[PDB]
RNA sequence: UUCUUAGUUGGUGGAGUGAUUUGUCUGGUUAAUUCCGUUAACGAACGAGACCUUAACCUGCUAACUAGUCUGCUUGUAAAUAA
């Protein structure tokens, strides 16, 4: 029978309708319907490995990152298991196939080369690759998480649930995520 | 950075040129072969010896091996194969000139003795 | 926001540029709605294999050098 | 017309590494077919198989029992009169006695230097030969005991790569002229024949390459010979100033097994086996190479992995060959066609 | 050792007797059948996380890091 | 030095020192089954 | 410390009156004067290697009252048997 996530998540309640992601992610594998996001694997090994790995345990490793506070993903896989609940509780969706989307909205698909010349500071247009797409989209919407996290009684279990769901929806006043995914397409649609 | 000290591929080069008979395409085998035939002092290094002296064993089921003299086994069986003829090549009775050559045989006198002349049009 | 994202795969991939060296140069050809099959030599910056699929936010491009 | 076809029955997986030793099972009962195949592999285990009924799945048989043992490869399976007994040769520099129905070993013959390339079973079943590396053949009792060891002004240069022992007529007549004895091939080239009680009874230098195998006809009147020499030497245990007959097999030969009646010799080459007949004069009666199982490997092609091993079964119907990629593949014969 | 590793070994211990029971008490094809079938999912059942840790080193306060180093 | 008996210095060769002992010359007799 | 970078020499032969050079190179190749190969050079010496220690594999050997498992016993909770 189908290993559930967390226990209670169906893998096959989603599909990567765009061919980009198709291998860039882990929802799809067989091997990659865990019913926990710790597999203590060891990707980042060979010179794309991170490819293959179970795409939150890719969000609970980007999330343990802040210095003291953090290094134990003991606990960021709870704090990621408690945003799946509260991230159900609103849209009553199969969490993943919202944490999905999220991940292939927030991916800027342009970013800007500083290529300096003698002093003066010049830019071109690049194309973002999936790989480091997917790997942009995780890093910024974590990132946010923590900013309001902070001095705030919000927990991140909650800051992250509140984000995944609009960096889903890519309201652009709503996911310090993808507000630079914008501007970084913005600003280097403007150096291009 | 996977290359050879020149000691690991001389020791091949010269096993090989020794024993190049008994050698064979499994390096295992070889690796035995290689111990049993002479004082290689690092078990790993033997390997080393083996590892490429049996991959020189198929750049020679090619051939062309620089460095590499298999005398009694290849190289001089090689002679006893390509020595038979029958009537030179060249016809001391019957022989050629052309334009140019009768001209420098017309000079020197030899113009003509037992070799015939061919015109064409 | 209205957007024209073609997408394209990879062709080839030339090779690296911007002395930042970690810039790749890559050889595309399109899947989208306007044209097609079209090739053209964009300029990556990340993670890139041989068929992967990138969204082009500008089909009339296409910098290019190999030396 | 009435032509030779050889038609495949199925294919055995289940081996890692190489497959260097297969026998098949003894006729408990006077022609009667024995469901028991016992091969050896490079990957240091011994397997017993079960054999499987009219199978063409794809395959024609599955993994029964298989034997953890030697620390290293395994040579040669020599089989008990009665399928229930086997020993093994291995580089590990020692044998191993398999009760065929238990996985476990009840003796490791140890007192062998260097690898072993040879068991040699006895008819009476006491008596048991193990060659090897050390140039040496080496006795021992159904214990463990090594009790003899071929003499340096009998034993051969270079290395032992297989011994075997003339089988046993039945009827008590006054058999042939020769007694039976067992023969040697060593990789110097050099084919012996041993007088039962380890004295020399005949070598001949055999060959310029070195010697992979050697095999007695069940008459025990000829021997088969052959090796890196890319070419079969066959000869009769009386007139030994020549070769009985001789065949060209193309490539390097590594085992070669006369059927236990119909009296062909397949030959175990790199390409695949190629099958010889005596009844004629011919050169090369059947031949296949057919190999590429693992080959299908969507992008991975090793061409034609070689041979490694030989065995008919009981009756001399079934064939069986085990190649590069340790995989065993099953050939029948089927004539009177066209 | 720690939580975490334990786990992992009882883990493996467990895909590693299943298997090894079937080796020896049934068929070996039934053997093949679970090997391939835990393999498929997953190595850490069978294989062995090779890694250990890594020995400090002089140069510094830790296995790979080292005291500050002013230049200017 | 090679030698168990004798006080030179070394014992152990040097590790690159690799030796490749050319094959010795051999003869022998065959044991023909005579035709007469 | 230069630097653990990979360099450094000398015999004979070649070039220069000479300091000096070639040898140790055009091109590949490599972490490397590491190889392929080139070749007025040929042979060689010390360096990287090789080596040595530690780490990762061995249901196979060698053994173990200063390791541990199992087998027959027996004991406590338990109704017993299981645990
Ligand atoms: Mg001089
Ligand atoms: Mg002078
Ligand atoms: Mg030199
Ligand atoms: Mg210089
Ligand atoms: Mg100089
Ligand atoms: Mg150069």
């Amino acid at each position: 029978t189908q290993p559930k996530l967390f226990g209670k998540w169906n893998y096959d309640e989603v599909k990567i309708q765009d061919p980009c992601f198709q291998n860039y992610i882990a929802c799809t594998t067989t091997k990659s319907q865990v019913f926990v996001p710790h597999t203590a694997g060891r990707y980042q090994v060979k010179k794309f490995r991170k490819t293959q790995c179970p795409i939150v345990e890719r969000l609970i490793g980007t999330l343990m990152f802040h210095g003291r506070n953090a290094g134990k993903k003991a606990l960021c896989i709870k704090v990621v298991k408690n945003a799946f609940e509260i991230i159900h509780l609103v849209t009553g969706r199969n969490p993943l196939e919202v944490f999905v989307g999220a991940v292939q909205n927030a991916g800027p698909r342009e970013d800007s080369t500083r290529i300096g010349t003698a002093g003066v500071v010049r830019k071109q247009a690049v194309d973002v690759a999936p790989m480091r797409r997917v790997n942009l989209a995780i890093y910024f919407i974590i990132k946010g998480c923590r900013e309001s996290a902070f001095k705030s009684m919000r927990s991140i279990a909650e800051t992250l649930a509140d984000e995944i769901i609009n960096a889903e929806k890519n309201n652009t006043q709503s996911s310090w995520a993808i507000r630079k995914k914008d501007e970084i397409e913005k600003v280097a649609k403007g150096n291009r | 950075g996977r290359v050879r000290t020149k000691t690991v591929k001389r020791a091949a080069k010269s096993l090989i040129e020794h024993y190049y008979s008994k050698l064979t395409n499994d390096f295992h085998f070889n690796k035995k072969i290689l111990s049993e035939v002479a004082q290689v002092p690092s078990k790993r290094l033997r390997n080393k010896i083996a590892g490429f002296a049996t991959h020189l064993m198929k750049r020679i089921q090619k051939g062309p091996v620089r460095g590499i003299s298999l005398k009694v086994q290849e190289e001089e069986r090689e002679r006893r194969l390509d020595y038979v003829p029958e009537k030179s090549i060249i016809d001391i009775e019957k022989v050629t000139i052309d334009n140019e050559t009768k001209e420098m045989l017309k000079k020197l006198g030899y113009q003509n003795i037992p070799g015939l002349v061919s015109a064409s049009a | 926001n209205t957007e024209e994202t073609t997408k394209a795969r990879i062709m080839d991939v030339l090779g690296k540029t911007g002395s930042r060296g970690g810039i790749t140069q890559v050889r595309v050809v399109l899947i989208s709605g306007k044209e097609e099959g079209r090739q053209l030599i964009r300029n990556v910056k990340g993670a890139c294999r041989v068929g992967d699929v990138l969204e082009l936010m500008e089909c009339e491009r296409e910098a290019r050098r190999l030396r | 017309s009435l032509d030779i076809q050889v038609v495949k029955r199925g294919i055995l997986e289940g081996h890692s590494d190489w497959v260097t030793s297969i026998v098949a099972g003894f006729s408990q009962k006077e022609n009667e077919d024995s469901p028991v195949l016992i091969s050896g592999s490079r990957d240091k285990t011994v397997m017993i198989w079960k054999l499987y009924e009219e199978e063409q799945n794809g395959y024609f048989g599955i993994p029964h029992k298989a034997l953890t043992g030697h620390n290293h490869f395994v040579s040669d399976l020599a089989l008990s009169q009665e399928n229930c007994f086997a020993i093994s040769s291995s580089w590990d520099k020692t044998l191993r006695l398999w009760d065929l129905r238990t996985g476990t070993t009840y003796k490791r013959f140890v007192g062998h230097q260097s690898e072993v390339y040879s068991v040699a079973f006895s008819p009476d079943n006491r008596q048991i030969l193990s060659a090897g590396a050390e140039r040496e053949i080496k006795l021992w009792n159904i214990l463990g005991e090594c009790k003899f060891s071929s003499a340096e002004k009998e034993n051969h240069s270079d290395w032992v790569s297989c011994v075997r022992y003339s089988p046993i007529m039945k009827s008590a007549n006054k058999v042939q002229p020769f007694a039976p004895y067992f023969a040697s091939v060593g990789w110097d080239g050099r084919l012996k024949v041993w007088n039962t009680n380890f004295q020399i009874r005949y070598t001949f230098k055999a060959h310029e390459s070195n010697v992979n195998h050697l095999s007695i006809s069940p008459n025990g009147k000829y021997i088969a010979t052959g090796g890196k020499d890319k070419k079969l030497l066959i000869w009769d245990i009386l007139n030994l100033t020549y070769p009985q007959r001789e065949f060209d097999a193309g490539s390097t030969i590594n085992q070669i097994a006369f059927n236990p009646k119909l009296q062909w010799v397949a030959v175990g080459t790199d390409q695949g086996v190629k099958i010889f007949n005596l009844m004629t004069q011919s050169k090369a009666p059947v031949c296949t190479i057919e190999a590429e199982p693992i080959t299908k490997a969507e992008g991975q092609k090793g061409k034609n992995p070689q041979c490694t091993s030989l065995a008919w079964n009981a009756l001399g119907k079934k064939l069986f060959a085990g190649f590069t990629d340790g995989v065993i593949r099953t050939f029948s014969f089927e004539t009177s066609a066209n | 050792s720690g939580y975490t590793s334990q786990v992992y070994a009882i883990r493996q211990a467990l895909s590693k007797g299943i298997v090894a029971y079937h080796a020896k008490y049934v068929d070996e094809n039934s053997k093949r059948e679970i090997k391939e079938q835990l393999m498929q999912y997953d190595r850490s059942l069978l294989v062995a996380d090779p890694r250990r840790m890594e020995p400090k080193k002089c140069g510094g306060r830790g296995a790979r890091s080292k005291m500050q180093k002013a230049y200017r | 030095e090679p030698n168990p008996a004798k006080k030179f210095g070394v014992k152990t060769p040097i590790p690159d020192n690799v030796i490749i002992h050319p094959p010795k010359q051999i003869t022998d007799d065959k044991e023909i089954r005579t035709a007469v």
